[PDB]
């Protein structure tokens, strides 16, 4: 006639990416990285084409589009409304992920070389934390973009003043606080890609505190290095094996070596070795085909395999690596690896950090440095 | 294959900032005929024309590197590009020091840690590739002369 | 996109009905149908109608010549000398497909007059008006009149719509398929003192010109299908619903304050079914009628809702709220989901079971507890793998055969046996649980929210089906919103654990790899079994070592078998620290048990149950022992307690006696350990050192301080020692001495347990623990010793036996002068002397259970005795006793009986195929064959079990015993 279930003895007590992210296509998730794409890590130069209409020199006119967004966005409400009117996903195709549409912001950050940093087509939340005054508080100030959530216990280093809101990035890669700031008076946003100028204005910019990550980036030939490498390279693999449209699916080595080719030949074999065979004669020659016997995994075997967020702390260590290898004991501490294992290890309690040291990304009072000091 | 998006942000004069915010804001095709934007094979410098008036423009690299995040529902947002170049209209002239927000100013010179920027190793390979048209070298650890 | 397989749409339905007699057991009325032509040329119209005899038909008042023939009257001639039972499961579903409304078809076919030709090619609407009379219905409407003088309401007379599925054409012609949804118009003209339940909202209700009659108007304007109109006409007690106000109760008459204490919760059921979903409850009234010989226990209607009124229940009786707690939260689940939302065709009816049971699974989750939840989630996979590897499997979602490994076709609903049909909800609901494991419970409440809104907006629409029809889920429509919602599609998924029919089957065994520090799990399936089917996907396991427990995905394709897992450390055997657990705790272990080597305490193969399946690991005792102990999961406690029965070792009866005298422990788990005890005991005697098991414990709980034979007066205001007080001397009572009888210290203490209590304190009743001490008294009998088949007379009884027939004697005498609750103790009684007579104790006669099975008598006392005389026809092989079974099972006036004798005769079967047995005669074969045929053509429950019982007796070949 009641609950019955003793459940205090037994049991004492969510960022959705686009399909572009979590199949980790390549424009957006790069196989291989070179030293000068390294150093130019999210830091994307001004590509001059070879073909198009921006290849051919001369002025070019810039094209304002209002319509396009509107027409988008009144798209896009006719097809939640007939879904059912509740939450939708909608960033299902690469095209959904241009800036031409929706409601953009612009995020700035604050350290030069951040320990983790999305990748484009990641998804992020906006958290509002809001610590109530003692006693009675009128409610949180409201805020434009972001969900309020109440914080005891705050989630970054220092502690909310009560009635003060901060607001924060949250994902599974760092939780950050930011700023919303105006934007200038004087700027604009074009978009560039082939065929024209495309031009925005932006309203709203946010400025990106010290990130407190929530994600180990593993060292150079680390364990999670050493399964990173071969399983991307092994999901590469599926995914080009089910791109094949001949029935015995077969690949080609030298795909496989245009996209990996700091791999050594003998790794890429090894993957091959098990789910495939290589045909030398008659038919399929110089193709690996499939094996018979071999099931190809599904699609959401092959998106448990490696993780966006892995490949985000895989490409911040080998630009970490790419930066203290140009330049030349202090650097090294504050390589991304090392301030994850700190940080981390921090907010498990192990271990404290010296607030005021060298990993300060800032170089002066301002900010934080992640390195383990002692608890006592 | 995708090919990341490039964005950048464009500066312009305050009186010819207005024209373009209204012309922008109002949606027409006559925008794209009003604003045209030439880039010079310098690669940093060019002809911004508002409403055919050309004015003088520097592509700048920004101190911060900034990132886009569109979005949905205004509670989840997915970054799309990165933003570190701005093309101000009116080496070292091509590096701006301040950031675009009034918090960031002089960011280079006081909010930024010095440990280094970036040259000496393209010098580096010119001298290598020059030693190498040699038989004999001298060289002298040196004093004031 | 929905076409209907009707050539017209009908629009609006007019039933009225008159004249109900309630001394001749009649109906008269009409029905006027409003139907627009879709094809030109419609000429014929062919409507559902059983047992009613039609007297006219007019269309477009213009009389018009209608023909009616019923193909499933007589499924297969008489002069067949066919006999095998795979011809009739054919001919019945050719027969049932012949009426079937899902196709065009239907059994009155109406002809259309010619000077309406012009009316109906440029397609113009037609109004038939049909009017009928109900003679004496056969399972069509029940008529419960009893046989007390007085007027019909003075003695308790009442009506009621009975029948599963498409059942509506019993009563009145209808179009009676689940896709045809109209709107609705109800008049019942019946007698002053009566009150008249149907669907719909009461709009009036008129007097007669000699106030000796009124009509009850309702009137529908949400369209629903013909086959969830009801109607429950009597003397009914109403209640207004104090906390919601469009609900009324009604009761059978001297039957209110139980009805006011049984529906007081019902508002609770409301709010949760509506906040987790976020419509509102779709109709406008919700009317629960309580009334006497019920065909289902609970059946939902469109607004309406009919239960038996043996679910009522007083303040004071406890083992019965939880259950009509239950009732009436699945009934509210159909009620969304079954009624508002109705099906396509006859497949897609997974989905909507599938929803009903989900959400109320999910009810039961917030009332009962999460750990109430998992023990039911397992007890019912249990259930449908013990169905599915005993008899072919469930195939929800079949393509029109596709399952022809079973003995009748699952095209139609009346074709289905009836443990298929339950087996059919229960693996429904269970592949709905394992679609919100793949896509999260919060999309799938969207789900559900976005399938409501869109019928609610087609809902409020006029417009004959141009939207009614989103009112109408499918399986394609369903993916696609879960698509919409989601961005993931679950057709792996839908095309392994629906489209495909079968369950899996682990056999895992592991090794612990001490050079390595690897535990290398070996995982084989057994895939050549009848019922079983090959799994190629993900695979969750859980291993509880040292350092903690830790989840680890398995990929098992076909050719697999060794997965090497890694292993953590063992430095909490080092210094002694906390172990924590599954939760965020950590508990002390004793660890001498635990290998030196292996960190591993105990190892869970798929613990969430994210498949179909049966797993039989093999770990070591002390594992099972730990995992007994100090998990934190009821299902791998229930599972360890079952896989502890083989291991009989005291570390194992510590181990269950460390269990029992754990409160915190979920109630069901000691229940558990309770009969896994006595099991136990048995198996290590001549090694037992002490009392025998639980009795000590027993008088340590339950009993006084000062007196260890006194037991406590009781008090049952706890409900968790009440079950395990309860269900204790059950389990004590399987005790067995080496000589094989039960020990005189155990039945001396059950004796003194049933002399010394009383019940004059507590708020509560006692006729369930009597009830199980007489069920304790039962179990306690060992086979006696006949000697040269010695007459069983009474100088010659067990000095035992005597005592235990004195109790149930005392104890059905006094259940005659001072009745239990629901004749508990005549139930526990009846059984108790069927388990005397089936040792050699009483005289094996079943003259006392053929009188308790008279039509007079309570219900569960009757199907207790029919359940005695199977027994013993099965026993003593009695012609006589199996001609008065088919007897009853062909005229019975509580139709639920005789599906309960047909129900009991396959389960306990008189003989099997295998068997030569006396009667296996052309004689049985032609009742049974002529029983199958005609005689049970009335009910569609009685000739789906007519033919299981021919396949359990003779098999799907031809009868073997015959010329």
């Amino acid at each position: 006639p009641w609950n019955l279930s003793n459940d205090e003895y037994y049991y004492p007590k969510i960022i959705q990416h686009s399909i572009p992210a979590v199949e980790l296509r390549q424009p957006f998730f790069p196989t291989h990285m070179g030293p000068i794409k390294l150093r130019q890590f999210h830091r994307p130069p001004l590509k001059k084409y070879s073909f198009g209409a921006l290849s051919q020199p001369g002025p070019h006119s810039v094209q304002p589009l209002l319509k396009h967004i509107k027409k988008k966005a009144k798209m896009r409400e006719q097809e939640r409304q007939a879904s059912g009117g509740g939450e939708m996903f909608f960033m299902r195709t690469p095209q959904d992920l241009t800036g031409k549409d929706g409601d953009l912001i612009l995020a700035e950050y604050s350290e030069e070389n951040g320990p983790l940093m999305m990748q484009v087509g990641m998804a992020t939340k906006i958290k509002n934390y809001y610590k109530r005054k003692p006693g009675k508080d009128p409610g949180a100030p409201d805020c434009k973009y972001g969900e309020t959530v109440y914080c005891h216990t705050s989630p970054f280093l220092g502690s909310l003043h009560p009635g003060q809101l901060l607001q924060a990035f949250e994902n599974n890669l760092f939780r950050a606080p930011i700023y919303l700031h105006k934007m200038p008076e004087t700027d604009f946003l074009i978009i560039r890609t082939r065929q024209g100028y495309y031009i925005r204005e932006l309203v709203d910019i946010f400025v990106v505190g010290q990130q407190c990550p929530l994600f180990e980036v593993p060292g150079p030939n680390s364990k999670r290095a050493n399964t990173h490498i071969r399983d991307f390279l092994q999901v590469f693999i599926y995914r080009l094996f089910w791109k094949s449209k001949d029935r015995p699916r077969r690949i080609r080595m030298e795909d496989i070596k245009k996209a990996f080719p700091s791999h050594s030949e003998s790794s890429i074999r090894k993957r091959l070795k098990l789910c495939a065979d290589f045909k030398r004669t008659g038919m399929d020659s110089n193709w690996w085909v499939l094996k018979s016997d071999f099931r190809l995994p599904t699609e959401e075997e092959i998106r448990a395999m490696v993780s966006p967020e892995q490949c985000c702390a895989y490409y911040s260590m080998i630009a970490a690596e790419q930066r203290l290898k140009d330049a030349g004991d202090d650097e090294v501490r504050t390589a991304p690896w090392n301030t994850t294992r700190a940080f981390i290890a921090a907010m498990k309690g192990k271990c404290l950090l010296e607030v005021t040291g060298v990993a300060d990304p800032t170089g002066c009072g301002e900010g934080f440095s992640y390195v383990k000091i002692p608890n006592k | 294959p995708h090919e990341l998006e490039s964005q950048f942000i464009l500066r312009l004069p305050p009186e010819y900032a207005s024209t373009v915010r209204r012309a922008v804001q109002s949606g027409h095709v006559n925008l794209k005929d009003r604003l045209t934007i030439e880039l010079h094979p310098d690669g940093r410098h060019g002809i911004v024309r508002v409403d055919r008036v050309p004015l003088a423009s520097k592509l700048v690299d920004l101190p911060c590197v900034m990132e886009s995040l569109k979005t949905i529902d205004k509670k989840t947002f997915y970054k799309t590009a990165d933003i570190c170049q701005m093309l101000v209209s009116t080496e070292k002239k091509f590096i701006w020091n301040h950031g675009i927000t009034l918090p960031l100013k002089n960011v280079r010179k006081r909010r930024f840690r010095k440990t280094a920027k970036k040259d000496v190793e393209k010098e580096v390979k010119r001298l290598l590739s020059t030693d190498a048209e040699a038989v004999s070298t001298r060289w002298e650890i040196i004093a004031e002369d | 996109g929905f076409e209907s397989p009707r050539p017209y749409k009908l629009t609006h339905q007019v039933v009225c009905i008159n004249n109900i007699n309630f001394q001749r057991k009649s109906v008269v009325g009409f029905v006027e149908l409003t139907i627009f032509p879709t094809v030109a040329n419609l000429n014929r119209i062919k409507l559902n109608s059983k047992q009613c005899r039609i007297y006219r038909v007019r269309i477009n008042d213009l009389e018009a010549a209608f023909i009616y023939n019923d193909p499933t009257l007589e499924v297969c001639h008489s002069e067949s000398k066919q006999r095998n039972l795979n011809y009739f499961s054919n001919a019945y579903a050719a027969a049932v497909s012949a009426v079937d409304p899902d196709a065009g078809n239907g059994e009155l076919c109406i002809k259309v007059p010619s000077e309406l030709w012009k009316h109906v090619d440029e397609l113009k609407v037609l109004k038939i008006h049909i009017n009928f009379s109900l003679d004496q219905p056969k399972g069509g409407l029940h008529f419960v009149v009893p046989s007390v003088e007085g007027s019909m309401a003075e003695r308790g007379a009442h009506v009621f719509s009975c029948g599963y599925q498409n059942s509506t054409r019993f009563w009145f012609p209808c179009v009676d398929s689940y896709s045809e949804l109209c709107t609705w118009k109800l008049e019942f003209t019946v007698d002053a003192a009566m009150v008249a339940v149907s669907n719909g909202d009461l709009v009036e209700t008129v007097y007669t010109h000699d106030m000796r009659k009124k009509t009850f108007h309702y009137m529908l304007t949400i369209p629903t299908a013909a086959s969830n109109i009801s109607l429950a006409i009597g003397p009914f007690e109403i209640l207004v619903d104090p906390y919601m106000h469009e609900v009324t109760h009604f009761c059978l008459p001297q039957l209110l304050p139980l009805l006011k204490h049984t529906t007081s919760y019902l508002h609770e059921v409301f709010e949760f079914y509506e906040e987790i979903l976020t419509c509102r409850y779709p109709y406008s009234c919700f009317k629960t009628v309580f009334i006497d010989e019920a065909y289902v226990e609970v059946a939902a209607y469109a607004s309406m809702s009919i239960f038996s009124t043996n679910l009522l229940h007083s303040a004071m009786i406890i083992d019965e709220t939880p259950l009509t707690r239950r009732c009436l939260a699945q009934s509210l689940a159909q009620q969304f989901f079954g009624c508002f939302i109705s099906r396509m065709s006859w497949s897609d009816e997974w989905v909507l079971k599938g929803i009903s049971g989900y959400i109320y699974g999910l009810w039961m989750k917030k009332t009962f507890g999460v750990n109430e939840y998992r023990h039911w989630i397992k007890e019912e996979l249990d259930k449908i793998v013990a169905y599915e590897l005993k008899t072919g499997g469930v195939l929800l979602h079949p393509i029109f055969n596709p399952a022809s490994h079973l003995h009748f076709s699952i095209k139609h609903p009346h074709t289905l046996s009836w443990e298929y049909y339950s087996m059919f909800q229960c693996k429904a609901h269970l592949v709905m649980r394992l679609i919100e494991n793949r896509i999260s419970m919060e999309f799938m409440l969207q789900v559900f929210n976005k399938l409501l809104s869109l019928a609610s907006t087609a809902s409020s629409q006029k417009f004959q089906s141009h939207m009614w029809s989103q009112m109408l889920v499918s399986t394609s429509g369903f993916l696609k919103s879960i698509s919409n919602v989601s961005g993931k599609d679950i057709q792996p998924l839908i095309k392994q654990w629906v489209d495909q029919s079968g369950v899996v089957k682990f056999y895992g065994s592991f090794a612990f790899n001490r050079k390595r520090n690897v535990l290398e799990l070996e995982i084989k399936q057994d895939y050549t079994s009848p019922g079983t089917q090959k799994y190629v996907g993900p695979l969750k396991v859980t291993v509880q070592e040292l350092d903690g427990s830790f989840n680890h995905t398995l990929q098992i394709e076909e050719n697999s078998l060794k997965h090497d897992i890694p292993c953590h450390s063992k430095s909490r055997r080092n210094k002694k620290k906390k172990i924590p657990l599954m939760n965020g705790e950590e508990v002390d272990m004793d660890l001498s048990a635990m290998d030196a080597d292996s960190p591993l305490l105990w190892i869970r193969i798929d613990p969430d149950m994210s498949v179909l399946r049966k797993v039989e690991f093999e770990q070591a005792d002390f594992m099972w022992q730990y995992q007994l102990r100090y998990e934190r999961d009821v299902v791998a406690q229930q599972e360890s307690i079952l896989a502890l029965e083989k291991f009989p070792t005291p570390a194992s009866r510590l181990a269950l006696t460390d269990i029992l005298e754990q409160e915190q422990c979920f109630y069901r788990v000691r229940m558990s350990a309770c009969f896994c005890l006595a099991k136990i005991a048995n198996s290590m005697v001549s090694t037992w050192t002490g009392p025998p098991a639980m009795k000590s414990l027993f008088t340590r709980m339950f009993c006084c301080k000062s007196c260890p034979n006194i037991v406590k007066t009781n008090n049952f205001m706890s409900f968790q020692s009440y079950f395990l007080q309860k269900t204790m001397p059950v389990a004590m009572a399987l005790l067995r001495d080496v000589h094989n009888l039960c020990p005189k210290e155990v039945l001396t203490f059950i004796l003194d347990l049933i002399k010394y209590n009383d019940n004059r304190k507590n708020k509560f009743s006692d006729n369930y623990y009597r009830a199980e001490m007489i069920d304790a008294l039962a179990n306690s009998v060992t086979p006696a010793v006949s000697v040269n088949n010695e007459v069983r007379t009474l100088d010659n009884l067990n000095p035992d036996v005597r005592l235990i027939l004195e109790e149930i004697t005392r104890f059905l005498n006094m259940e005659k002068l001072l009745p239990s609750y629901r004749h508990t103790i005549t139930v526990s009684c009846l059984r108790a002397i069927r388990v005397l007579q089936k040792n050699g104790h009483v005289p094996s006669d079943p003259a006392l259970f053929k009188s308790y099975a008279e039509y007079g008598h309570f219900v569960d006392i009757r199907i207790a005795a029919l359940e005695a005389v199977v027994d013993y026809t099965k026993v003593d092989r009695s012609y006589e006793e199996l001609q008065w079974l088919l007897n009853m099972i062909q005229n019975d006036p509580v139709p639920y009986v005789r599906h309960k004798i047909l129900n009991m005769l396959t389960k306990n079967p008189p003989f099997t195929k295998n068997m030569e047995s006396p009667l296996c005669n052309e004689a049985l074969v032609d009742q049974l064959w002529k029983l199958m045929n005609s005689g049970t053509s009335h009910d569609w429950r009685l000739r789906c079990g007519a033919v299981d019982l021919y396949f359990t007796l003779f098999g799907l070949s031809r009868p073997s015993c015959l010329p």
